[PDB]
């Protein structure tokens, strides 16, 4: 057993130097500073034929030590699988590490995420959704680790790559956008990451605008690195609606995948302006006319029916349409964003209600304060 | 007999899971809890002893009680994975010592440090003068691997009390292979 790690002690120049300490770590029988130093060598890029041979000794360690968490065993097996190049024998060994390790901390979440990360070549679609569904089910208690939820996004994003319900990708990427605390990775990756995220999130039919989360503070720095045609057209889907120049500009910027959802985006902004036209005016004065909708949406008078009534089916407005003069009577509204200098005027609309009730009610009981006694 | 309440602190740091102490530090510190709970049982019947996890989040699963049975149950399947945290480990047992119904029991804490700590010298000297104002006497026994001939911990025990205060004693693991019973053989006879 000692000679098995002695033949692998030298991986090259400078390796036996720190390995003289590495072999002195198990002589004192401490496997933890040994864990951090070996994992550092595993994290250290190599051929790597060193970790493939020594993983049996690390397995022998896990045998009689019976303790060390499978987390480090998943971190080493994801480095070894890259050099093994065969996912099948990696699945047999990883599932072996899943069944042979048990601890108070749940090992099913880290093993299923490792299986899902190694399932990209299977290729997909067979057992994927089953184990991917099991990840977050076992993650519900108790999600205090915060580390594995990013791995849940990894297997869920690769689950989305089949396309795959675009509307769901923003929810999964939201989970990632909130999972990792500090980015600690180059923005050059996150600029296209938030780009295709903006594409799949905007082209989704379930979300017509959601201009609020477009302003989310952690993704706005990623949008600053992105070209401003995407941010400006996201403001067109935030307010707009037409703005025919910007909805075409996103076709100038992004050629693919837009040709299918282009007409869907046009329908989404045609139902988007209906809330903002009655919301922008002080009103209400919530009754509009056919000339207002047909001129703004630049659609024929026969299709404004389908237009406004589809928005009634979306749920953003409950209003009714007066078809004698072809007027449109809006009811309620769908709140979306708002803005700065609005908290101030909000205090004006409030404090006016304050002095109203204060004055009048203090006048009410001013009359009857005498007779009370 | 002597009146006091002893609060034992197990070391749950990730460095405490190795089997250098035969057969394993889990059973080694379990026998350490066995010898401190049975000695305090042979010392005074009024001594109540709970346990506290120092590393990661500090939570006392066993309310302070003279019976160590529930403590022995928590010694199993404790899952001692995490990074050692020192400054909070003494104060968390100090709050458990302020919940004592009887005020005639002196505040006493015994803890095991088996891992190198990032605690600065300014933090341990602030806890030292804080324990000087709070009179709490803490007897620490250093297990595991750490800085050779631990200094900041030795200076922590030194500066912890004085005149006399008879007292705080620190027992460091010798640099050689030995059983856990031989390490706890010295403190049980004399503190």
């Amino acid at each position: 057993v000692p000679g098995f790690l002695q033949q692998s002690q030298s991986s090259g120049p400078g390796q036996p130097a720190v390995w003289h300490r590495l072999e002195e770590l198990y002589t004192k029988k401490l496997w933890h500073q040994l864990t951090l130093q070996v994992l550092d060598f595993v994290q250290d890029p190599c051929f790597a034929q060193g970790d493939g041979l020594i993983k049996l000794y690390e397995n022998f360690i896990s045998e009689f030590e019976h303790r060390v968490n499978p987390l480090s065993l998943v971190e080493i097996i994801l480095h070894v699988v890259r050099q093994m190049t065969d996912p099948n024998v990696a699945l047999t060994f990883l599932e072996k590490t899943r069944e042979k390790v048990k601890s108070s901390d749940e090992a099913v979440i880290l093993c299923k995420t490792a299986i899902g990360a190694l399932k990209l070549n299977i290729g997909d679609l067979q057992v994927t959704k089953e184990t991917i569904e099991d990840v977050e089910e076992m993650l519900n208690n108790l999600p205090g680790v915060t580390s594995v939820h990013s791995r849940f996004y990894d297997l869920s994003s690769k689950y989305y790559q089949t396309i795959g319900n675009h509307a769901s990708y923003y929810k999964d990427a939201l989970r990632f956008l909130g999972c990792v605390d500090i980015k600690d990775l180059p923005v050059s990756e996150q600029q296209e990451r938030a780009f295709t995220l903006g594409l799949a999130g905007l082209l989704g039919e379930g979300v017509f605008n959601f201009g609020e989360l477009l302003m989310h503070p952690v993704l706005e720095s990623l949008r600053n690195t992105d070209r401003q045609w995407l941010i400006d057209t996201l403001y067109a889907f935030n307010s707009g609606n037409v703005e025919r120049f910007q909805t075409l500009k996103t076709a100038w910027g992004q050629q693919p995948d837009l040709a299918a959802n282009e007409a869907q985006l046009l329908r989404k902004i045609q139902l988007l302006c209906l809330m903002e036209m009655t919301f922008t005016r002080p009103a209400n004065h919530r009754q509009l006319t056919f000339e207002e909708i047909a001129k703004s949406a630049k659609i024929t008078v026969n299709e404004v029916e389908l237009l406004v009534m589809k928005a009634l089916s979306v749920g953003l407005v409950k209003g009714s349409i007066d078809e004698v003069d072809k007027r449109v009577h809006m009811t309620w509204v769908q709140p979306r964003v708002l803005d700065l200098q609005q908290i101030k005027g909000m205090k004006d609309r409030l404090e006016f209600w304050c002095t109203d009730v204060k004055s009048m009610e203090m006048l009410v009981e001013h009359q009857a304060h005498d007779i009370l006694t | 007999m002597v009146l006091e309440s002893t609060m034992v602190c197990v070391d749950n740091s990730e460095y405490m899971r190795n089997g250098d102490f035969l057969p394993t530090r889990l059973q080694a510190q379990q026998d350490a809890v066995n010898i401190v709970c049975h000695s305090k049982t042979r010392s005074n019947p009024e001594n109540n002893v709970g346990l506290i996890t120092l590393a990661n989040d500090c939570e006392v699963l066993t309310t302070l009680t003279p019976d160590t049975g529930r403590i022995l149950s928590k010694l199993h399947t404790v899952q001692p994975k995490g990074k050692i945290t020192f400054c909070t480990g003494i104060r968390v047992a100090h709050l458990a010592l302020k919940h004592r119904q009887g005020k005639n029991h002196k505040m006493r804490i015994i803890a095991f440090v088996g891992s190198p700590v990032e605690d600065n010298e300014k933090d341990l000297v602030k806890l030292a003068k804080r324990l000087k104002k709070e009179k709490v006497n803490v007897d620490i026994i250093n297990f595991g691997e750490e800085e050779v001939n631990t200094e900041k911990l030795t200076a922590f025990v030194n500066t912890l009390n004085g005149k006399d205060g008879t007292g705080s004693h620190l027992v460091t693991v010798p640099p050689g292979p030995s059983l856990a019973d031989a390490l706890i053989s010295s403190p049980i006879l004399a503190g």
